[PDB]
């Protein structure tokens, strides 16, 4: 029965504010659907 | 078997099953008040992940000394307010304490309704400063 804890920074912009839950049904079940993009992080390398 | 269950102080927000066919399939969950007091509970039998992610946006915290970076730029055919062409400089240090640097990425936001040089790009490309450049959705990343 965990509580979240979850508090905003200060000199925060507003409107700029979302709280998401995230569930799945397997341990390794979330990079799945989203395997083109694990990362917002850019590519172009190739290792990356 | 699992039930999960999320409450707050004023009512239950969600009631959710997962089972054999709910197992490859992610549950994605919304908080209407963005600073509430919630509480999840998940009851049956078998292993599951929680993910508590916030999203916000903070303007630009260049206040304590960190990976030293410095950007202005210039005008050169500015006209009765907005000008046609702008001149990005951007000035880039180290300041850690580690033996040394691996490569870097740099992100520039294009400045509202403006466009990549091309020709620019190519120019700094075919010039050894920069190894890699790339432009998408008005950011521009240089690799150096
Ligand atoms: C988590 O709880 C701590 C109290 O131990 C609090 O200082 C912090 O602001 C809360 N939120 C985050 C994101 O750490
Ligand atoms: C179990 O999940 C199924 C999925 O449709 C649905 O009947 C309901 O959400 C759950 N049933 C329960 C908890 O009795
Ligand atoms: C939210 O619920 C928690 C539960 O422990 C408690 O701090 C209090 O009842 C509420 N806090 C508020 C409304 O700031
Ligand atoms: C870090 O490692 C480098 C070797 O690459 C060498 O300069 C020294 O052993 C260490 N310290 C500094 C300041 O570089």
């Amino acid at each position: 029965e965990m509580p979240i804890n979850l508090t905003l920074p200060e000199n925060i912009v507003q409107g700029s504010a979302s709280a998401f839950v995230t569930f799945v049904g397997d341990v390794l079940g979330l990079p799945l659907s989203n395997l083109q993009n694990l990362l917002q992080m850019p590519y172009g390398c190739g290792e990356q | 078997h699992h039930n999960v269950f999320l409450r707050s102080e004023y009512g239950d927000v969600g009631q959710l099953n997962l089972s054999e066919h709910n197992r490859l399939v992610v549950q994605r969950l919304q908080l209407p008040e963005v600073s509430g007091n919630y509480s999840i509970s998940i009851n049956g039998t078998g292993c599951c992940l929680v993910q508590s992610t916030i999203r916000y946006n903070i303007p630009v915290p260049k206040e304590n000394s960190a990976f030293y970076v410095a950007a202005d730029s210039v005008s050169k055919n500015c006209l009765n307010g907005v000008a046609y062409t702008i001149t990005i400089t951007v000035s880039v240090s180290y300041r850690g304490l580690r033996n040394e640097t691996n490569m870097v990425i740099i992100d520039i936001q294009m400045l509202s309704g403006y466009q990549a040089d091309y020709p620019s790009l190519r120019q700094l490309e075919n010039s050894q400063q920069v190894s890699k450049t790339e432009e998408q959705d008005n950011h521009v990343f240089l690799y150096l």
